[PDB]
RNA sequence: UGGAGAGUUUGAUCCUGGCUCAGGGUGAACGCUGGCGGCGUGCCUAAGACAUGCAAGUCGUGCGGGCCGCGGGGUUUUACUCCGUGGUCAGCGGCGGACGGGUGAGUAACGCGUGGGUGACCUACCCGGAAGAGGGGGACAACCCGGGGAAACUCGGGCUAAUCCCCCAUGUGGACCCGCCCCUUGGGGUGUGUCCAAAGGGCUUUGCCCGCUUCCGGAUGGGCCCGCGUCCCAUCAGCUAGUUGGUGGGGUAAUGGCCCACCAAGGCGACGACGGGUAGCCGGUCUGAGAGGAUGGCCGGCCACAGGGGCACUGAGACACGGGCCCCACUCCUACGGGAGGCAGCAGUUAGGAAUCUUCCGCAAUGGGCGCAAGCCUGACGGAGCGACGCCGCUUGGAGGAAGAAGCCCUUCGGGGUGUAAACUCCUGAACCCGGGACGAAACCCCCGACGAGGGGACUGACGGUACCGGGGUAAUAGCGCCGGCCAACUCCGUGCCAGCAGCCGCGGUAAUACGGAGGGCGCGAGCGUUACCCGGAUUCACUGGGCGUAAAGGG
RNA sequence: CCGAGGGUAGGGCCCGUGACUGGGGCGAAGUCGUAACAAGGUAGCUGUACCGGAAGGUGCGGCUGGA
RNA sequence: AGGGGCGUAGUUCAAUUGGUAGAACACCGGUCUCCAAAACCGGGUGUUGGGAGUUCGAGUCUCUCCGCCCCUGCCA
């Protein structure tokens, strides 16, 4: 199905993913549907985490499941509290 | 030495088995219906026709025709058969067509 | 690996002296102070007048001896110095100026150039806080370049700190002589510089 | 399907002798069937081995006969003791003979003997002539003859015997036994010998082969210390310059070993070599251990005519072949002046230049031969170049 | 924001013109030399052949067994072992093995690029909606026994379980023929007739969780079709029978000659058909002032292939890299009647070659398959190893130190040079040593709250005792090319058209800045040269930007 | 029915090779002459044709890039 | 690793009754010249592949050894 994973970018012991929207069938690091977001799991720098709540929530919507660890992260970034 | 896909082999047979003469049947059932359908049988024609009728959308439940396909074996049956009982016919007691 | 090696060998040569030692280079014996010629064997015989190419060799060479800065990244920093909007000729001398130990011999600390950059590579140097060991690396503005505290008490670093007590920095850095501090106020100009190279030659070089 | 290999018992490696064809390469046969009934479970020299219920012994069998010279000394430069097999139909052989004087080149020390063919027309005197033809010859090499464990036994017999069933102790059979015989006169006063295992390293090589789906193996009698798996080695000496390589196998007769030490004849696989790069002759050491050198001053002694050398002696000059380790390189003499007169069983020293670099560290003694026969046998001094 | 020119035809000059050099570039190789680290990167040739190990499995919360360790005797003991229950072998059944990973052989083509079309279609799992899930029957494994067999395994008789199979009902709806209406290529609504569904599994149990069936829609991924673009030879000029179109069929998810009968004679070509050669295409990459030229290795997208070749089966999807059937060639086993394999998956071997790496560690992270879950698998991947193959950073010391040691080289024998270079003086401390030592890892999961939101809790690191930090701490590698002009750099000796050099012009025939050595110098430095190939210079195929009276060029 | 492959037969394209043979390029100091360059000692060049060891000669016509 | 070959001036080749090794053409050396070619005088210019052996004397006859060609060898 559509996935919201995480793609591994930057260079050796300095990883840098990308959260994104991609059919579970692709290469992690392959072509994929939509970008959403970014994360250095090492922070190295305040803004280690953004996401796109408008898309993640609508990716969401239409049947897109997130990888265990991509989960954890729009959460941290709120995508799922609803007040 | 091996590696167990084999499991998927002789499920494979078995089933290549199991439409193969789902589907055998539908045809063996198809034609006779028709090698009536030109002499005028009628209703006997539309008896066969509808069992034909059956087995077709019977097959179309598993991984044996599935939708469209079905369909179509269908309309070309409630076709031939049609187009050939009115060359002096009449539909008799009402068969799976609908005049 | 940046040169070492017979210097004041270049003093000569370039024939426009150089004090690549300092303390003696700038004594009544530069080298350059009793032979005003190349070295060699020939060294003081009719000059043909040297090649259009030949000037921006010598030009280039000029400078390029006149930091230590090994061609490789002498001719590196110069497109970086390409690119960056500007004047080529304020620019790069500016980008030479830019190298930690360069600065450090700028603002006393090393009696000369050669020696400001292993007082780099053994950390007696330090920045913005924390301490530096790249000769290579680029001070940006606001920074202050400080001693170490290990060193403060080193023989060397007295009497080197000692010759700043009446004389003034360049007007691009100050210095808290006492506290071994001073700042990179701004990336220095043509004119603070008085460099005996004439810049649009050396650039001329890279052309061809 | 492999299987490691085990260390319980001590190691001492031994091979055959004596004149072409009498008794060995057969003989040498039976020894393995022998102790491999109660042990364990269940042209071109031969390694084997076989196990007594005492000792590891490692095998190897020169095919020796005339022509295969080069090739037989690698083999008694490398044993600790020769089983000098005698046939009780010819008696004292030629070759028996130069399969002797060998010996007494190498050092090799004790020499085991054996009457083979023994079930062949006896004979009173003649049993007792045979045995005292060998020792009278023994001694006329300088040898223990006098006090050498002399077993009788034809071991074809005990081949045959042990060809018809895998199983058989001792004294079960008047032609086996006649082995054991052997596998005791051998187990004792055959010593066990010391290797130098806290000195670095160092292997000569014999022979060289690739293992399909490996790459090159060198076998060799280690000299010095040991090695094991993953540990770097120079290859020192013959071609252009001495290459380094990974050892990532060490196995002895084909089965995995731990760590052979020094007196192990184990094969090496290396870490990225090509069989072309791997000769004979050259060495296997710990990187920085030994250096490839073709000028050298060595102390040598001219061996006499009497002693089997020279006659006519020689002048500066004269291009000898040399005999290091494992192979024979030739080389050219050049005599510290006024040492123009160099007789036989005379004792001087001159300098070297072989025409092939040569793993050379002063302390190493080597051999002089040419037109076959050791003219002569010294030790490296200094190293020129 | 971007354009440099030189040598060489002549006694000399101008022009024309070719050759050559100075600049970048590379999956490079070869020579001399080689210290550290990071990040990259490493069979371009035989799509040659390959030992060995591993590259794909998982669910008992789908079902019945085998066997073992244990509730513990079922009756009262070893009778009907019913079952409690964590396991372990295989079978049944489901989902995944069609993705990920490899290679560039084939292919000049809707293969790719780009823009569109589908009233001519499909899409497992994943979302939103609607309606359901009632009766019934049956088989084959596993297992028992018998048989042939070297083996791989097979035949026969008979039990048995299901979410395996089939029959009837139900008909929210859907499919099909005919009619009507809307719409317009097969779409949407509608009426009469006919035809079609489905399975139970675990719990903490009139409720949940995971499933199941039918239809509709969402997502994503696809098929097919169309316009334009896509190399060299015209010494290749004509090509075409399923050929071009039609009608009715078969076929398919679907269009279509895709395939087939019958009919009609068509279709295509200098706007280059047919044929021959070479080649996977692209994003991009190198070069260029630019227009261009060259290229397509790493990474990303598409295609194609899986020893050579043909075919289908299962299935949402394959005519299927580690599935199947068959032929072939090759290699191996064999109890000679039949069996076995396919590294262009990762490591590794051999061959070929100027040349291209470890049979490594870890699933800790990311990503994937299956599972309610715990968790299992994963040579994808995260790392580590080797090679100056490349880029970048760093080192071999710093400051003093003589009208200037020695040695070597020149000399108008006064002296000049190598040279502040050394020695020598102080000074720092690459390495190494001792101590400390990471980030990358927070959720799955658990507890409070409803297994939602939100808060808290616990496990987990291959790289590594590495980076990094604190303290201690030794003066500690240098080479390669060139020095006639182009082109930075000159003297002595040797040789004597010899030996040799040479990119172009050319150097050597007894005083050679050109050969070879030395001193000295210039350049660049863990590098420096050499060879091969691309662009530039070459406005030297000229669109930008050239020409033809006599230099090549006006057609009789 | 179709069909991989195999088999007989005959065409096409290209590549390698062949006794012998044709001319071509190149190669310090070989042989014969003397065609051309100065009416180059017969102005040269030229298309064609015949002839001659060789350059070349002569015929016919043409050119001036000859007087 | 083991057999069997093959190695003579600068090249192609002759002396194998065991006897300093020549034959041709080259090249070398002078003279003339700048220096060659030509011409004229004058010359074996060889590591008999190396090194030893036997022998009064070795290209020849022994052995060993170098390079090359051919054949057979060669899974820890
Ligand atoms: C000999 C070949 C290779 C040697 C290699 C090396 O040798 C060595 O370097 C060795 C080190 C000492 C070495 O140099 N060997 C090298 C030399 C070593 C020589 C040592 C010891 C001597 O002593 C003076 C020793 C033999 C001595 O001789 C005497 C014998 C005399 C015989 C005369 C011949 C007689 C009657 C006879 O009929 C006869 C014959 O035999 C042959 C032919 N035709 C004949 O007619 C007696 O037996 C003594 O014992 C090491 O061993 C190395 O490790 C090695 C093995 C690699
Ligand atoms: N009867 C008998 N024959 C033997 C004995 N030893 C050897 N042989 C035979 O004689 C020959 C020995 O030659 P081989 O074994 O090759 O010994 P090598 O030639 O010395 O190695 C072969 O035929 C053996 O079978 C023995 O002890 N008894």
């Amino acid at each position: 199905m559509v996935k919201i994973r995480l793609a591994r970018f930057g260079s050796k012991h300095n990883p840098h993913y990308r959260i994104v929207v991609t059919d579970a069938r692709r290469k992690r690091d392959g072509k994929y549907i939509e970008k959403i977001g970014y994360y250095d799991p090492r922070k190295t720098t305040p803004d280690w985490l953004k996401v796109d709540v408008e898309r993640a929530r609508y990716w969401l919507s239409v049947g897109a499941q997130p990888t265990d660890t991509a989960r954890r992260l729009l959460r941290q970034a709120g995508v799922f509290r609803q007040e | 030495r091996n590696l167990s896909a084999l499991k998927r082999h002789r499920q494979s047979l078995k089933r290549r088995l199991r439409n193969k003469a789902k589907k055998s049947a539908i045809k063996t059932l198809s034609k006779k219906a028709i090698q009536l359908a030109q002499e005028g049988k009628a209703e006997e024609a539309l008896k066969i026709m509808r069992k034909a009728e059956s087995l077709i959308d019977k097959a179309a439940k598993g991984s044996t025709l599935h939708k469209n396909a079905a369909a179509r074996r269908k309309s070309r049956l409630m076709r031939k058969v049609r187009q050939l009982l009115e060359a002096a016919g009449a539909p008799l007691i009402g068969g799976g067509l609908s005049a | 690996g940046r040169y070492i090696g017979p210097v004041c060998r270049l003093c000569r040569r370039e024939g426009v002296k150089l004090y690549l030692k300092g303390e003696r280079c700038y004594s009544p014996k530069c080298a350059m102070e009793r032979r005003p010629y190349p070295p060699g064997q020939h060294g003081q015989k009719r000059a043909r007048r040297p090649s259009d190419y030949a000037v921006r060799l010598r030009e280039k060479q000029k400078l390029r001896r006149i930091y230590g800065i090994s061609e490789r990244q002498f001719r590196n920093l110069f497109e970086e110095a390409s690119k960056k909007k500007g004047v080529t000729g304020s620019v790069f001398l500016g980008l030479l100026e830019s190298r930690l130990d360069n600065v450090v011999y700028r603002l006393g600390f090393a009696v000369s150039r050669r020696q400001a950059r292993q007082l780099v590579r053994h950390g007696h140097i330090t920045v913005n806080g924390r301490r530096v060991d790249l000769p290579s690396y680029r001070v940006r503005p606001g920074d202050e370049i400080a001693v170490a505290e290990k060193s403060r008490n080193l023989e060397l670093i007295r009497q080197n700190l000692e010759a700043m007590k009446g004389r003034k920095v360049g007007p691009w850095l100050s210095l808290d002589v006492e506290g071994m501090k001073g700042k990179f106020l701004r990336l220095p100009d043509r004119e603070d510089l008085a460099l005996p190279v004439n810049e649009q030659l050396v650039i001329e070089f890279y052309s061809r | 399907a492999k299987g490691e290999f085990v260390r319980t018992k001590p190691h001492v490696n031994v091979g055959t002798i004596g004149h072409v064809d009498h008794g060995k390469t057969t003989l040498t046969a039976a020894l393995t069937y022998v102790a491999a009934a109660e042990n364990p479970n269940v042209i071109n020299t031969a390694h084997v081995e076989y196990e007594t219920a005492k000792r590891h012994y490692s095998h190897v069998d020169c095919p020796g006969h005339a022509d295969y010279i080069k090739n037989m000394i690698t083999g008694a430069a490398q044993m600790d003791g020769a089983i000098l097999v005698v046939s009780a139909a010819d008696g004292p052989m030629p070759q028996t003979r130069e399969h002797i004087l060998l010996a007494r080149q190498v050092g090799v020390p004790y020499i085991v003997v054996f009457m083979n063919k023994v079930d062949m027309v006896d004979d009173p005197e003649l049993l007792d002539l045979v045995e005292m033809e060998v020792r009278d010859l023994l001694n006329q090499y300088e040898f223990p003859g006098d006090e050498v464990p002399v077993i009788r036994g034809s071991a074809l017999l005990a081949l045959e015997q042990m060809h018809r069933n895998p199983k058989t102790r001792r004294g079960e059979n008047e032609w086996v036994d006649k082995i054991w015989e052997l596998l005791d006169a051998i187990d004792e006063y055959i010593p066990t010998p010391v290797r130098d295992v806290d000195k670095p390293f160092l292997m000569p090589v014999e022979d060289v082969f690739t293992i399909t789906g490996r790459g090159t193996v060198a076998t060799g009698r280690i000299e010095r210390g040991k090695v094991k798996v993953g540990d770097e080695v120079e290859i020192v000496g013959l071609a252009p310059e001495t290459r380094r390589t990974v050892v990532t196998g060490v196995e002895m007769h084909r089965k995995t070993l731990q760590e052979g030490i020094a007196g192990d004849n184990v094969g090496v696989l290396l870490r990225g070599v090509s069989r072309e790069e791997v000769e004979r002759g050259q060495v296997l050491a710990k990187p920085g251990s030994i250096t490839p050198h073709t000028k050298f001053e060595a102390s040598v002694y001219v061996l006499k005519k009497e002693e089997g050398g020279r006659h006519t002696g020689f002048f500066s000059g004269y291009r000898p072949q040399f005999y290091f380790r494992t192979t024979d390189v030739t080389g050219v003499v050049q005599l510290p002046p006024g040492v123009e007169m160099v007789m036989p069983g005379d004792n001087v020293t001159f300098t070297v230049e072989l025409i092939k670099p040569v793993a050379l560290e002063e302390g190493l003694r080597f051999a002089i031969r040419e037109g076959g026969r050791t003219v002569g046998a010294g030790v490296v001094t200094k190293i020129l170049e």
